[PDB]
């Protein structure tokens, strides 16, 4: 928790990439993109 | 004097390095000893 | 003598990184600090 | 406290690295064994005739 108050958010601030509105890592190609798609829409599933 | 001494820097770079050196010798040339004998107003005689 | 002896070295060393990183906390910069760290070497001279 | 050390990342390595240092410290010095002293301590009174 110590470290999640205290360097976590600095890493965050300072190391993060920005990511763009909208953008959830379903426009990725490969792996990372099936699984984005997937689980996007697993989350639809589970909320409905 | 500190404001000549800025327009140098160059010169006490290389005299700073000398007193590390200088330093480095002193250290090791400075024998080791732990605790040293203190006049206590006693001592003994030892007769074998 | 022979078992547990020299160990002053290596606590001395952890003494200087503790310090820097201190010191590096208090400026926020981790070259800051070396403007303090150099000044060590001018005091010890003096006690050698 | 967060946003403290958000403007201050320097700060917030400085203590994460000052733990560490003291951790790996620790393991030097630190015994090893299967378990801990789990086992009550046991007294025996050996006599003979
Ligand atoms: C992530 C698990 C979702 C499962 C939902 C099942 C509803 C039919
Ligand atoms: C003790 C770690 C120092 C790292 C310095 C990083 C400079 C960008
Ligand atoms: C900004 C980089 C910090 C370096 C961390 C070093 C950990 C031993």
């Amino acid at each position: 928790v110590l470290v999640a108050l205290i360097l976590t958010p600095a890493l965050c601030a300072t190391m993060l990439k920005p990511i763009a509105k909208g953008d959830h890592g379903e426009g990725k190609k490969g792996f990372f993109g099936w699984f984005n798609r997937m689980f996007e829409k697993s989350t639809h599933h589970y909320t409905d | 004097s500190v404001g000549g001494i800025l327009r140098s820097t160059g010169r006490y770079l290389v005299l700073y390095l000398i007193i590390v050196v200088g330093m480095a010798y002193l250290f090791v040339r400075l024998p080791s000893s732990f605790l040293p004998d203190e006049d206590q107003g006693v001592f003994m005689t030892m007769v074998q | 003598e022979r078992l547990s002896g020299n160990q002053a070295p290596s606590l001395y060393a952890i003494s200087l990184i503790v310090v820097f990183l201190c010191l590096a906390a208090l400026y926020e910069s981790w070259s800051i600090p070396f403007s303090v760290m150099l000044v060590v070497p001018l005091g010890v001279i003096g006690a050698l | 406290m967060p946003n403290f050390f958000i403007d201050r990342p320097i700060f917030a390595w400085v203590i994460a690295i000052i733990i560490m240092l003291a951790g790996g410290l620790a393991i030097l010095k630190l015994p090893v064994a299967q378990y801990p002293t789990i086992a009550p301590p046991a007294v025996t009174i050996s006599a003979s005739y």
